Protein backbone atom coordinates (compact mmCIF):
# COMPACT_ATOMS: atom_id res chain seq x y z
CA UNK A 1 0.00 0.00 0.00
CA UNK A 2 2.85 2.40 0.71
CA UNK A 3 2.67 5.21 -1.80
CA UNK A 4 -0.80 3.96 -2.54
CA UNK A 5 -3.95 5.41 -1.16
CA UNK A 6 -5.28 3.92 2.03
CA UNK A 7 -1.86 3.54 3.57
CA UNK A 8 -2.15 6.64 5.74
CA UNK A 9 1.52 6.77 6.68
CA UNK A 10 0.47 6.89 10.30
CA UNK A 11 -1.51 3.66 10.04
CA UNK A 12 1.07 1.62 8.14
CA UNK A 13 3.46 2.86 10.79
CA UNK A 14 0.91 1.57 13.30
CA UNK A 15 1.29 -1.98 12.01
CA UNK A 16 4.98 -1.63 11.22
CA UNK A 17 5.22 -0.87 14.90
CA UNK A 18 3.07 -3.94 15.50
CA UNK A 19 5.64 -5.63 13.34
CA UNK A 20 8.31 -3.91 15.41
CA UNK A 21 6.31 -4.50 18.58
CA UNK A 22 5.28 -8.11 17.98
CA UNK A 23 8.68 -9.38 16.89
CA UNK A 24 10.15 -7.97 20.09
CA UNK A 25 7.75 -10.24 21.95
CA UNK A 26 8.98 -12.91 19.56
CA UNK A 27 12.49 -12.31 20.82
CA UNK A 28 11.02 -12.37 24.32
CA UNK A 29 9.41 -15.81 24.12
CA UNK A 30 12.38 -17.26 22.25
CA UNK A 31 14.42 -16.61 25.36
CA UNK A 32 11.60 -18.06 27.43
CA UNK A 33 12.07 -21.19 25.37
CA UNK A 34 15.78 -20.62 25.76
CA UNK A 35 15.73 -20.17 29.53
CA UNK A 36 13.62 -23.30 29.78
CA UNK A 37 15.73 -25.36 27.41
CA UNK A 38 18.90 -24.39 29.25
CA UNK A 39 16.78 -25.41 32.23
CA UNK A 40 15.75 -28.68 30.58
CA UNK A 41 18.73 -29.99 28.61
CA UNK A 42 20.52 -28.28 31.49
CA UNK A 43 20.35 -31.70 33.06
CA UNK A 44 22.99 -32.56 33.60
CA UNK A 45 26.50 -33.58 32.60
CA UNK A 46 28.41 -31.71 33.60
CA UNK A 47 31.22 -29.71 35.21
CA UNK A 48 32.36 -28.15 31.93
CA UNK A 49 35.59 -29.89 32.90
CA UNK A 50 36.27 -33.20 31.15
CA UNK A 51 37.90 -35.58 33.57
CA UNK A 52 37.96 -38.70 35.68
CA UNK A 53 34.59 -39.08 37.30
CA UNK B 1 44.26 -14.78 47.07
CA UNK B 2 43.51 -18.37 46.12
CA UNK B 3 40.32 -19.54 44.39
CA UNK B 4 37.67 -20.99 46.66
CA UNK B 5 36.49 -22.74 43.51
CA UNK B 6 38.06 -24.22 40.42
CA UNK B 7 36.47 -23.92 36.99
CA UNK B 8 33.28 -25.84 36.36
CA UNK B 9 32.30 -26.03 40.02
CA UNK B 10 28.74 -24.81 40.46
CA UNK B 11 28.04 -21.71 42.51
CA UNK B 12 24.99 -19.86 43.77
CA UNK B 13 24.29 -16.17 44.17
CA UNK B 14 25.82 -14.46 47.18
CA UNK B 15 26.55 -17.97 48.30
CA UNK B 16 28.26 -18.84 51.56
CA UNK B 17 31.84 -19.29 50.40
CA UNK B 18 33.15 -16.39 48.39
CA UNK B 19 34.99 -17.52 45.31
CA UNK B 20 38.28 -15.61 45.46
CA UNK B 21 39.72 -13.25 48.05
CA UNK B 22 40.72 -9.79 46.91
CA UNK B 23 42.87 -7.81 49.32
CA UNK B 24 44.59 -4.44 49.71
CA UNK B 25 47.91 -4.55 51.55
CA UNK B 26 49.28 -1.05 51.06
CA UNK B 27 47.69 0.03 54.31
CA UNK B 28 46.82 -2.48 56.98
CA UNK B 29 45.00 -2.72 60.27
CA UNK B 30 46.33 -4.05 63.55
CA UNK B 31 43.73 -4.85 66.16
CA UNK B 32 45.38 -4.34 69.54
CA UNK B 33 43.96 -6.58 72.25
CA UNK B 34 43.73 -4.48 75.38
CA UNK B 35 43.01 -5.62 78.89
CA UNK B 36 39.60 -4.25 79.73
CA UNK B 37 40.64 -3.09 83.19
CA UNK B 38 43.85 -1.67 81.73
CA UNK B 39 42.62 1.09 79.46
CA UNK B 40 40.56 2.22 82.43
CA UNK B 41 43.66 3.49 84.21
CA UNK B 42 44.68 4.81 80.81
CA UNK B 43 41.96 7.43 80.70
CA UNK B 44 41.75 6.89 84.44
CA UNK B 45 45.33 8.15 84.50
CA UNK B 46 45.20 10.39 81.42
CA UNK B 47 42.71 12.40 83.43
CA UNK B 48 44.02 10.92 86.70
CA UNK B 49 46.33 12.44 86.20
CA UNK B 50 48.24 13.02 84.47
CA UNK B 51 49.13 11.36 82.22
CA UNK B 52 49.72 12.90 78.75
CA UNK B 53 49.67 12.13 75.09
CA UNK B 54 51.27 13.51 71.94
Amino acid sequence: LLGTQYISKQEYDQALADAQQANAAVTAAKAAVETARINLAYTKVTSPISGRI
Amino acid sequence: GKSNVTEGALVQNGQATALATVQQLDPIYVDVTQSSNDMMRLKQELANGTLKQE
